[PDB]
RNA sequence: AAUAG
């Protein structure tokens, strides 16, 4: 045990040992990101593909090319947190060598004239960060992986669902990664058909015809020939012994069957068959027959032959004559009939026909045509089946050559021509369009690397321009690269993407789960409203590679999924999950990683397997699966096993307790609002927990973990310096570790980051022991909430639904409060007027609102602010302002008039109270700094200088210089002191962050871990709720009603355990309190961590005193326990853990009303349940208006909270207002409340009056469409 | 002077491996930083009202 | 056959 | 796009 999981040991309930550990959970993007940016000296991924992919650039003419050297990323000009601080992207330069190559027109062709060697900027490429996001015009960003469908060919069919009759039609589809599609397609009259890029279709053999392929060539490539000769006078089939198996048959020695089996006279063998002349009249020539005497075509190719013919073949002395094989069932004529309607005969012809079905309108010539054809397919500029597109095309094909080949050729149009034929026959099937080894995931670096490609392109086209001209002897090849269009290209897909999302931060689990999602939409997917039944689906393929559980709930269903736990992607980008080998009948822990179409072919039994002690099956017959289908397979016949129980599920649904006795519905909903939840002031542990949370914990990245062992010198609440091990230093380093902790910031949800020290001075650390926990981490386990006493029982109606009844001391106690920090903004711009101003000079505001603003106007650190309260004062220039004559009148009697600026400052927002914790002052370069920015830069200077003198200090302590740190403080001091480069027209912007605490109120979303989300209804007093015989009340109470219908019987589980684990812990406490001797607190945590038949072996005899006492001491407020997915606690461990603690067997306790003191006729289910607070508050939510801004061309009330606009009265609340009948309220809404401009004002002075009258009018949207309509040209008006 | 002003600043991107201040291309142009910043604000082309 | 203006005009 | 009903 490491020295953090000593604190506080986790009693586990599993019962099965796991041979591998669950892996880095951000493998999927580090992984990627390592792939694109690192240095291939193969070439095969990221930058140098891209460039070895365009490069070399070769002028038209032959005058000169720019040639590719090497490539590297330069030093980022800010930090991480400077990137955040500032608003810029956290990047790095690309510095390109290219070698411009010069050649002599004089020597020939591919002389070096000269060379220019030289290093190029090529744009600022994104970084990504430790933890696998990026910091994009400072916001943290996750790219999201793609799910899309892989390159190559796949067919399929209508599903005799198109045509009339069923006739099903079957396609073929050539996709690659860059390039045109080519359809093959069988219309109801078996014919094949091409299409090129989506257009009319062609007839096949045309695409062969442009191939050099003549039609006795075509006829050779798509049939079987049958034979005949004239033998001594005799008609002369050349007989296949498999074809035969309605005439008479020849071989008088074995007569077959004549007009009326075949293996046994075939046995003997004969080579000779005579036929009528009827069996050749339907038959179809395979040849073109020509005579030289007549020097004309007595039967051409494709041609019935005839009785005639036959005599004219006679005559011109030709005796044998072959003719195409041809059926119903194996066999068919579709290629023969194909180009019986095909018009077009020699190449030429069909390249112009391709040229006028691809560029309609267009006079035809041949050298375009001929281009046209050679780009769509066969130039490597604009098409790309990629290595993965090569591989899928030749394992559908079954070729075995071209492995590096991105071009199609012959073979590969041929064999997949040859492939629909035989599917239509009947040998083969379709594929399955959502198999996983059908679709491909693509990551972050595989994105980069394509627009990085596309931007390269973009700037080779101006090369190439420019290289044409031909005066190179003073060009440079800096002066040749301009890298706007990669910058540009890159930015766009870093920060307009689709799957580049404003990451998501409520707590470790959301950014975890945020990186670990998959999406089937985005450039090259599918769309919401296009997408079917059958994507959305849980394929048999998904197991142990996408989680059937976790999806969005709504329109996006199945669209978005997350890994599984164990899920891996393979080097060509299809999902692969782990096995462990079944050698000899034992289970060996060697593991391999199959994918979709590997695991098909194996048996593999489920982890649930039991297993004897020499390695083996129990059972001889096991349940497994093969195929994608389940069943009762014999013990021998197993090949794999599964590697975990929680092989199938994602993380979240990992993290559910007890989830095996919850419906799928509900367990949804559990996992997708364990990411919503907030974390609060003091972070709790789960009582029943998986087991998964440490890894969430410590994968995130949100806590502190040591890099290096050692001996914890100093510890605060802002730094922690280790006194690194002997063994473990880097010869000649100093020998600390300092770790500074983040200290309440911003997160992107405007939730607090925190990290808080858990270790004390002097404590020994190991590697990888946990420092300081992160926001929602307790100890290096994931704390999303909090522990409740939880009574199943109505309360009086106040759970009604899904409502919760929440007591006062959950309020008290500060249970569920939360820290928002919000991020205010006041920009000082540059006008035409006059520049605006940052002052306390406010004109019309008393002193009261200046108390807590300081000379430069902008507000105190520590100042206690409401509603309304001035932040920084700002005053506008404002023009000339006319005055109405009873104003002017006004001011002649009482003369004052100051109105030269106008009062636009930064106001706290309605109903936010809370303290101002940081301000912040960006100034531009050349503009005065005032008092306050000036302090902000000194007190950043002189922190710099304390943290500066401090870790050299410590660090020289352990080491036991003045050049280098004068630069690094000279480096920090040019940062600080340098100007801000803002937008256009800015001239100062001042940032005031505010903290609130927001405490649990009615209309707050509470929920649990297993879909049972719910509102608060009512803060009851604590005299008021149900207690137990102790005078214990309950902490929160559950309508007992939600249990049934909705099939989540973990919660009740988890309850139960709950309060087992709650007893056992109050048992420990009261052990502590009596001051008992040590010998009795060991034996009972012996007797507690020996409950049950588990894998786990706690000694308690290995710990020293001290830990002893320190583990007590953690489990004074409960046992955490572990109960992992489908390997958890059943009920009679549950029933032993409560009998331990002196509890009900069944759970249920004896409540008494509050109110009235008297029991409750029924035993009551009491214990304790793990809640949590989401990210849906009510303050967040109230909206109310009764009049403020219009929109500026409907003249109708804006939209949001934020604009503080109106609620929308859409056509289905037309639709029940005129079903009540309520003509005026209609009449109103449309009226007097939306766009009457005149009947708005006249109604708001109306109810001043209090006369409740309105006169309607034409609304503004009717005018705007009449408008519209005449602008049409339509005379559309009003008659009387 | 909108053009030759992106030229200077592309030249100037490729010079030093930076974007060029506003002081640094005033210097370049012989032209004072205040048309600089001028001819920047200028040089914009006005935003669709249909942009989400 | 066309309806680009561009391809008329060409 | 994501999220809630």
């Amino acid at each position: 045990y490491s020295y953090t999981e000593k604190k506080r040991i986790r009693k586990d309930f599993g019962t099965r040992p796991q041979v591998l550990d669950i892996p880095y959970l951000l493998s999927i993007q580090l992984d990627s990101f390592e792939k694109f940016i690192e240095q291939d000296p193969e070439g095969q991924y990221g930058l140098e593909a891209a460039f070895r992919s365009v490069f070399p650039i070769q002028s038209y003419n032959g005058n000169s090319e720019l040639q590719y050297v090497s490539y590297r990323l330069g030093e980022p000009v800010f930090d991480v947190k400077e990137c955040q601080i500032r608003g810029v992207t956290y990047s790095k330069p690309l510095r390109v060598k290219l070698r411009l190559v010069i050649f002599d027109k004089d020597a020939p062709a591919g002389t070096v004239k000269d060379i220019k060697e030289q290093e190029v900027y090529m744009g600022e490429i994104p970084l990504m960060t430790e933890n696998g996001t990026f910091v994009i015009n400072g916001t943290e960003r996750v790219i999201v992986s793609q799910l899309h469908r892989s390159p190559g060919v796949f067919f399929d069919s209508d599903k005799g669902k198109t045509h009339s009759s069923g006739k099903v039609l079957y396609n073929a589809r050539i996709i690659p990664y860059r390039g045109s599609w080519l359809d093959f397609e069988f219309d109801p009259k078996d014919n094949l058909y091409v299409r090129i890029d989506r257009r009319r279709k062609l007839p096949a053999s045309i695409i062969l015809r442009v191939l050099g392929k003549t039609s006795a060539e075509i006829l050779d490539i798509f049939f079987e020939k049958v034979n005949f000769e004239v033998k001594d006078q005799t008609l002369m089939m050349e007989l296949v012994p498999e074809r035969l198996r309605t005439f008479d048959i020849e071989a008088d020695g074995k007569v077959y069957v004549e007009k009326g089996h075949i293996r046994q006279l075939e046995k003997d063998g004969v080579n000779f068959i005579e036929v009528p002349v009827e069996y050749i009249v339907g038959k179809v020539s395979a040849k073109d027959y020509v005579n030289e005497a007549t020097g004309e075509l007595i039967i051409t190719a494709n041609q019935e032959i005839s009785l005639e013919a036959l005599a004219n073949l006679s005559q011109a002395g030709y005796k044998k004559l072959e003719v195409l094989f041809t059926n119903d069932l194996d066999h068919g004529p579709f290629m023969s009939e194909t180009l019986r309607v095909d018009s077009t005969t020699d190449r030429i012809s069909a390249l112009v026909e391709i040229y006028r079905m691809m560029r309609p309108g267009e006079p035809p010539t041949k050298e375009a045509a001929e281009s046209l054809f050679e780009s769509l397919f066969f130039s490597a500029e604009r098409y790309d089946l990629s290595t993965v597109g090569r591989m899928k095309f030749n394992s559908s094909i079954g070729r075995e050559d071209a492995e590096e080949q991105g071009t199609l050729d012959e073979v590969d149009i041929i064999e997949v021509m040859k492939k629909l034929i035989s599917i239509r026959n009947g040998k083969g099937e379709v594929d399955d369009i959502d198999h996983l080894g059908n679709r491909r995931i693509r990551s972050v670096g595989e994105m980069a690397e394509n627009q990085f490609r596309v931007g390269l392109v973009r700037v080779e086209r101006a090369v190439k321009e420019r290289l044409s001209l031909g005066d190179l002897d003073n060009v440079m090849p800096q002066d040749l690269i301009n890298a706007k269009p990669i910058s540009a290209a890159v930015k766009e897909f870093f920060g307009s993407s689709q799957l580049s999302q404003f990451m998501d931060q409520n707590n470790p689990l959301s950014e975890v789960t945020h990186k670990r999602r998959i999406s089937a939409l985005g450039p090259g997917g599918l769309t919401r409203e296009r997408a079917g039944f059958e994507v959305r689906d849980v394929h048999v393929t998904h197991y142990g590679r996408l989680c059937p559980i976790e999806t969005p709930e709504g329109p996006n269903i199945g669209l978005i999924n997350s890994l599984s736990a164990f899920a891996r992607c393979n080097e060509y980008g299809f999902l692969e999950t782990p096995y462990r080998r079944v050698v000899n009948g034992v289970v060996t822990d060697e593991v391999d990683y199959l994918s979709a179409i590997e695991e098909g072919q194996f048996v593999i039994a489920q982890a649930n397997a039991k297993l004897t002690e020499e390695g083996g099956f129990a059972d001889e017959l096991v349940t497994a699966r093969q195929k994608g289908e389940s069943g009762l397979h014999p013990r021998e016949h197993v090949d794999y096993m599964d590697v975990a129980t929680n092989q199938v599920v994602s993380i979240a649904a990992s993290l559910i307790p007890f989830l095996e006795h919850d419906d799928a519905n509900r367990a949804l909903m559990g996992a997708n609002m364990q990411r919503q939840a907030v974390p609060t002031l003091r972070s709790e542990k789960p009582l029943v927990g998986t087991g998964i949370e440490r890894n969430v914990a410590v994968d995130s990245g949100v806590t502190a973990v040591a890099k290096r062992g050692g001996v914890i010198q100093s510890v605060d609440a802002s730094r922690i310096v280790v006194k690194v091990n002997e063994e473990e230093l880097i010869p000649g380093e100093a020998g600390i570790d300092i770790y500074n902790l983040t200290k309440y910031t911003r997160s992107n949800q405007n939730t607090c980051i925190n990290q808080r020290p858990c270790v004390m001075p002097g404590e020994p650390v190991a590697r990888g022991d946990v420092l300081a926990d992160g926001p929602s981490t307790d100890l290096g386990e994931l704390a999303l909430g909090q522990n409740m006493r939880i009574a199943f029982m109505p309360w009086n109606g106040y759970n009604f639904e899904d409502s919760i009844l929440v007591s006062e001391r959950v309020v008290q106690d500060d249970r569920f409060t939360t820290i928002h920090i919000q991020e205010l903004s006041c920009v000082a711009r540059d006008t035409k007027l006059g520049a605006e101003e940052i002052t306390a000079d406010i004109p019309n505001v008393g002193e009261a609102a200046l108390s807590k603003l300081d000379e430069s106007g902008i507000v105190y650190i520590g100042a206690e602010v409401k509603g309304g309260d001035i932040l920084v004062g700002k005053v506008t220039p404002k023009g000339e302002t006319q005055l109405t004559p009873e104003e002017k009148l006004l001011r002649a009697i009482f003369g004052e008039k100051a109105s030269d600026v106008k009062d636009t400052s930064l106001r706290v927002p309605n109903s936010v109270a809370g303290t101002v914790i940081d301000v912040q002052v960006f100034t531009r370069d050349g503009v005065e700094k005032d008092k306050r920015a000036l302090e902000i830069e000194q007190m950043q200077l002189k922190e710099a200088k304390k943290d500066l003198t401090e870790e050299f200090q410590i660090l020289e302590g352990g080491l036991l210089l003045k050049a280098d740190f004068d630069k690094k403080f000279e480096a920090k001091r040019r940062k600080i002191t340098q100007g801000d480069d803002l937008a256009p027209g800015v001239l100062k912007i001042v940032k005031v962050y505010l903290a609130v605490k927001r405490r649990i109120q009615p209309g707050d979303k509470m929920a649990g871990r297993h879909g049972n989300k719910g509102v608060i209804s009512k803060i009851n007093p604590v005299e008021d709720m149900p207690y137990d015989e102790n005078g214990q009340p309950v902490d929160i109470v559950l309508n007992p009603l939600g249990v049934p219908s909705r099939m989540n019987i973990g919660q009740i589980l988890e309850v139960h355990l709950g309060l087992a684990a709650k007893g056992i812990g109050d048992k420990i406490n009261q052990m502590i309190k009596e001051q008992q001797e040590l010998a009795k607190l060991r034996e009972f945590l012996q007797k507690v961590y020996d409950l049950g038949d588990t894998r786990q072996r706690v000694d308690i005899s290995e710990l020293s005193d001290e830990d002893v006492r320190t583990l007590a001491h953690n489990l004074r407020a409960g046992l955490p326990v572990a109960t992992p997915v489908f390997d958890g606690a059943p009920e009679s461990s549950i029933k032993a853990m409560l009998e331990l603690a002196d509890l009900p067997a069944s759970g249920q306790l004896t409540l008494f009303d509050g109110r009235t003191g008297d029991a409750f006729e029924r035993p009551v289910t009491v214990g304790y349940m793990y809640m949590l607070k989401l990210n849906h508050l009510v303050d967040d939510k109230m909206h109310a208006r009764s009049t403020g801004s219009y929109s500026l061309v409907t003249q109708q009330p804006l939209g949001g909270k934020a604009q503080f606009g109106g609620q929308r009265f859409g056509e289905m609340e037309v639709w029940a207002l005129e079903a009540y009948g309520a003509a005026y309220t209609l009449q109103e809404m449309l009226t007097v409340k939306s766009d009457d401009v005149n009947g708005r004002t006249k109604m708001y002075k109306n109810i001043v009056d209090g006369n409740h009258a309105m006169e309607p009018g034409m609304p503004e949207s009717f005018n705007v469409l009449l408008k519209e309509i005449r602008s049409l040209g339509i005379n559309i008006e009003l008659e009387d | 002077t909108i053009n030759k002003l992106n030229r200077i600043s592309r030249q100037m991107l490729q010079e030093m491996g930076r974007e060029p201040l506003p002081e640094e291309l005033a210097e370049r142009m012989q032209m004072p930083e205040d048309k600089i910043r001028k001819v920047l604000k200028i040089a914009k082309e006005p935003i669709s009202m249909e942009t989400p | 056959r066309t309806t680009d203006p561009v391809r008329m005009y060409m």
